[PDB]
């Protein structure tokens, strides 16, 4: 099955090393074997090669019609294995597609690759699913039937089934200011007026509220601030203020 | 430093910092707001099942419409008498007449609302619509527009919201080369206001100046003649690519049956005056004589299925498409909105209202830190690339730099502008009028006006003045016009207007509680006299009203009607 | 199949569209002693073509 | 430049240089908090271009 | 990655042997400051899995002459990188300046 984790290789592991062949298994069996199982096969440098492969045909036209000057191509993908990040670099040299290396954990070797048909234009949620071929140098071949998601890569075949979690590369892209935002904050014009402060001193404001809203001829203009940190005031509810005023020092919360 | 993607992943995920996410809490507050939305709509609504099957509702429990009782077994009886001559009295041409399972949009409704007062005080004229029914429609895999001569001839055919309404039609469809079919039942001229519906321009010669004009373009155009139609109303019937004549009840008149009494008073059948004369007459007058409304209404597609546009509008807009939801839900439009009738301008925001109408929930920002009064960018409307402009607070000159500099930009690459229009928003200060702000304002009006893309405005509320001239307004071409219900279109101030007029007009110093009773609530009541319902559409100014629902698709309506253009 | 004109007046003269083979055509075809008006049919008949 | 000529030396913020504070200047379409923010929005601009 | 061959076995190429430190240094201060030096902005620019083609390329090899009679001046490239890009379905011409302001 692919696109859960299950017990299936536990069940395995049950079946294989524990003796029970005999017959003979008590109501607390499991309690005792604790040790000897919960163990999965250990995911070789190769099995990175393969899955790492398929997410990038099963997602696009990497290394397909590729092509640059006087030099060789070269793509890279980030596996996050266990909380360790993994890399593997992938190119080839000549004037090959079929003629693909690899380096992984500082293992080094060569392979060729045949895909099938292609699948699953549309690549949603289930995205690709596609059988692979990989006829490494030293003369083996292998057959993977991949289904390759953003959130992971998933290869299933005569070693098993593994997923590989992409490391993930996330975190606000956009919104990331690490301002101080001393002074100089939602200021008000001349008019001030200030009244029906809706923020609490000191809470957290990463989202556009209103922090302040004052009146200027029936102009509530709200501020609406997005400097991320707490906000704290100086400022109380119907306190005449000046111009460009120090209402409030939006700053990292600290 | 340890950040390496393909600019996707940051992109073509489910987290790009390109889409919106103001979720609402549904608080007092939003309560407040949303429920007194749907106090604005029900009725909006409402009136339009009113005056469709007009002055005939049988539930008699039409309170939420605050219309008068009229006499419901008058216009009962007047329907059953025309219904037994023969011919539909209804818009049921008109479905009939486009294919099923296809749009409709009916561009203007609840025309000449509560318009005209009568000599009886309480009682106005009782035109449900304008005398017509007007809407774009797909006929035969082509978009056209359709013009319905309703049957209502009690006050007259045509009055001066009617030939406007007639008149609108043509220019809209002359600008997007949309053939026109015209159902044409008259009672002639209306006799007691011809002065304002007959000379001048702008009237009743216009519609006869462009159904030429079109036909210079090569822009066919098709009438269906239902009944009568005299008083200079015949010659829409000979200046025609086709025309249908109904074998019984049709009839074209250029003198009327009276007229031939009191001169050469020999008279004879309406048949021979001009009828319908099925008799092979020596009259190549009118191209189909059909036996019955359904074969009429039939004739009329198979006409218009010979003009050669169905190739071209399949190639300019795609049939076969998927739609592209927003992510957030459209009934949440009605919050976000404020109340009405409050002292002070109220709060309000745009980037919800946005992320809530197009496609993804998405949008691409200009410059907001600079100019943060004005909004300005790009998005997706139904696979169609847009261009808004969305008004939030007081204008100044940098807004309106930075407004000219998108309208640059999407008049350079053929881009369609949408306008949301708000308050007007000058700042009088004196520092401000001594740097220039009036030649900004200028930069900005002459690229509104200069740009040769298609122009679509809506109305959000509050906009009232010389602020509009900023944005976009109905003398700047705009070749739609829709509304919301909390519209207030007036002076160069809603609520200002008052102060400064209370100044300034022959007033006492004394009697300051009487004044203010007798100047202040009297201009308030002026200035929100005029609303969305009455000054609006009734009068053709800003001829569509719709719902702040169903916003996307009315404006995916219009961007598909304005592609078939040169 | 056919797209008849006015064909009760000017019984003389025959015009109008119909289908060959994918594509649209007019067709005008003679059968009797002309007169005026199956001339001006005629001539309504090759204005719309080309327009 | 600034100094032999008024040589009132202020930041370099304030010569010209980003100046994310709501400046009066409407200079510079994007700001961008990062190398990857910047070459993000460069290929959003790209795309609406209808080519 | 001009002037920063580790392999040090560049004889194939019959370029001067330049100080390769130097390089370095440069480098890892201006990629201290926040900002990639290098063409890595058009790849990350470009969609993957597409074409690019490096119009000029060895731009300003070897050509002005210093003072010192066995000294070029070191312009790996004419201080620009261009070539044909295919932006988001879209084909663009790329000019990126390079860092080198020594010269
Ligand atoms: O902050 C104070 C300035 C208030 C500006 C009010 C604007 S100016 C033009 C427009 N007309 C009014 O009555 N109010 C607005």
């Amino acid at each position: 099955v692919a696109g859960i984790n299950t017990n299936i290789e536990f069940l395995k592991r049950c079946c294989e090393t524990p003796e029970f062949a005999r017959g003979g298994v008590t109501t607390n069996f499991i309690s005792e074997h604790e040790s000897q199982l919960l163990k999965s096969p250990v995911v070789t440098p190769e099995v990175a090669a393969m899955a790492a492969t398929a997410w990038l045909l099963n997602r696009c036209d990497n290394w397909r019609g590729a092509f640059r000057l006087n030099s060789d191509t070269n793509a890279t993908v980030h596996f996050y294995i266990d909380d360790h990040p993994v890399e593997v670099r992938l190119h080839t040299e000549g004037a090959n597609y079929h003629k693909i290396f690899f380096s992984v954990w500082d293992h080094d070797g060569s392979f060729e690759v045949c895909s099938g048909p292609v699948t699953s234009k549309h690549r949603d949620q289930k995205s690709i699913v596609n059988d692979f071929t990989f006829l490494f140098e030293n003369g083996m071949h292998h057959t993977v039937l991949a289904v390759a998601t953003e959130g992971d890569v998933t290869v299933i075949g005569s070693f098993g089934l593994h997923q590989l979690r992409l490391l993930p590369l996330t975190d606000g892209f956009g919104d990331s200011s690490t301002a101080g935002g001393t002074s100089t904050k939602i200021v008000s014009p001349m008019p001030g007026k200030v009244s029906k402060l809706l923020v609490k001193s000191g809470d957290l404001v990463e989202k556009g509220q209103v922090l302040v809203i004052v009146e200027a001829m029936k102009m509530e203009h709200p501020v609406r601030a997005l400097q991320d940190g707490r906000v704290s005031f100086l400022v109380k509810e119907g306190e005449v203020v000046g111009g460009d005023h120090v209402l409030a020092t939006v700053a990292e919360e600290e | 430093y340890a950040h390496h993607p393909i600019d996707y992943e940051r992109s073509t995920s489910k987290s790009p910092n390109i889409l919106r996410l103001p979720a609402n809490t549904s608080d007092p507050t939003y309560q407040e707001n949303m429920a007194r939305m749907e106090g604005l709509v029900e009725q909006l609504r409402a009136r339009v099942r009113y005056v469709q099957a007009g002055g005939v509702v049988p539930e008699e429990e039409a309170a939420k419409a605050g219309v008068s009782i009229s006499s419901i077994e008058a216009d009962d009886r007047v329907r059953k008498l025309h219904l037994s001559r023969g011919k539909m009295l209804a818009r049921d041409r008109i479905e009939r007449l486009i294919d099923p399972g296809t749009r409709f949009l009916e561009l203007s409704q609840l025309a000449g609302w509560d318009l005209y007062w009568d000599d009886k005080k309480k009682e106005y004229e009782r035109c449900y619509s304008g005398g017509i029914v007007t809407g774009i429609g797909l006929v035969n895999g082509v978009r056209c527009m359709l013009v319905a001569n309703d049957a209502t001839v009690k006050g007259g055919t045509y009055y001066p919201i009617t030939v406007k309404k007639h008149l609108r039609a043509q220019k809209i469809a002359e600008q997007n080369h949309l053939p026109c079919i015209y159902l044409v039942d008259s009672g002639g001229a209306n006799l007691s206001r011809q002065d304002d519906v007959f000379p001048d321009e702008q009237h009743f010669g216009r519609i006869f100046y462009n159904e030429a004009q079109m036909s210079i373009k090569s822009i066919s155009q098709i009438a269906v003649v239902m009944g009568s139609c005299t008083a200079g109303g015949a010659y829409v019937p000979a200046m025609a690519d086709e025309n249908i004549i109904v074998a019984r009840n049709g009839t074209i008149f250029l003198g009327g049956p009276p007229l031939v009494l009191a001169a050469t008073g020999e008279k004879v059948s309406s048949e021979e005056l001009g009828g319908a004369d099925v008799h092979c007459r020596i009259s190549g007058v009118g191209d189909h004589y059909a036996t019955d409304d359904l074969h009429a209404l039939y004739l009329a597609r198979r006409a218009v299925a010979n003009l050669n546009l169905k190739e071209h509008n399949e190639a300019r807009n795609p049939t076969d498409v998927k739609p592209v939801p927003p992510l957030y839900d459209p009934r949440e439009l009605g919050g976000f909105i404020p109340d009405m009738l409050s002292d002070v301008v109220k709060s309000f925001d745009v980037r919800a209202i946005i992320a809530r109408i197009v496609d993804g929930s998405r949008f691409d920002e200009f410059k907001a830190l600079y100019g943060n009064t004005l909004v300005c960018g790009f998005a997706r409307i139904e696979g169609m690339q847009v261009g808004i402009i969305a008004n939030q607070g007081i204008l100044y000159s940098e807004s309106a730099l930075k407004g000219a500099h998108f309208i640059g930009l999407c008049t350079q690459r053929n881009v369609p502008l949408l306008f949301l229009q708000n308050i007007t928003g000058f700042m009088v200060g004196k520092k401000y009028e001594e740097g220039g702000i009036a030649r900004n304002g200028a930069r900005l009006v002459m690229a509104v006006s200069s740009a040769p893309v298609p122009k679509v405005t809506v109305l959000i509320g509050g906009s009232y003045g010389a602020g509009n001239y900023g944005m976009c307004g109905r003398a700047f071409e705009p070749r739609f016009l829709f509304m919301w219900p909390n519209a207030r279109i007036s002076v160069m101030g809603g609520t200002q207007a008052a102060t400064v007029l209370t100044l300034t007009n022959r007033n006492l110093k004394n009697a300051s509680e009487a004044e203010i009773a007798a100047f202040k609530d009297k201009v308030k009541k002026k200035y929100e006299k005029e609303g969305s319902c009455y000054y609006s559409t009734a009068r053709l100014w800003d001829d569509g009203v719709i719902a702040p629902e169903d916003t996307r698709v009315v404006v995916a309506e219009a961007l598909r009607a304005t592609r078939l253009a040169p």
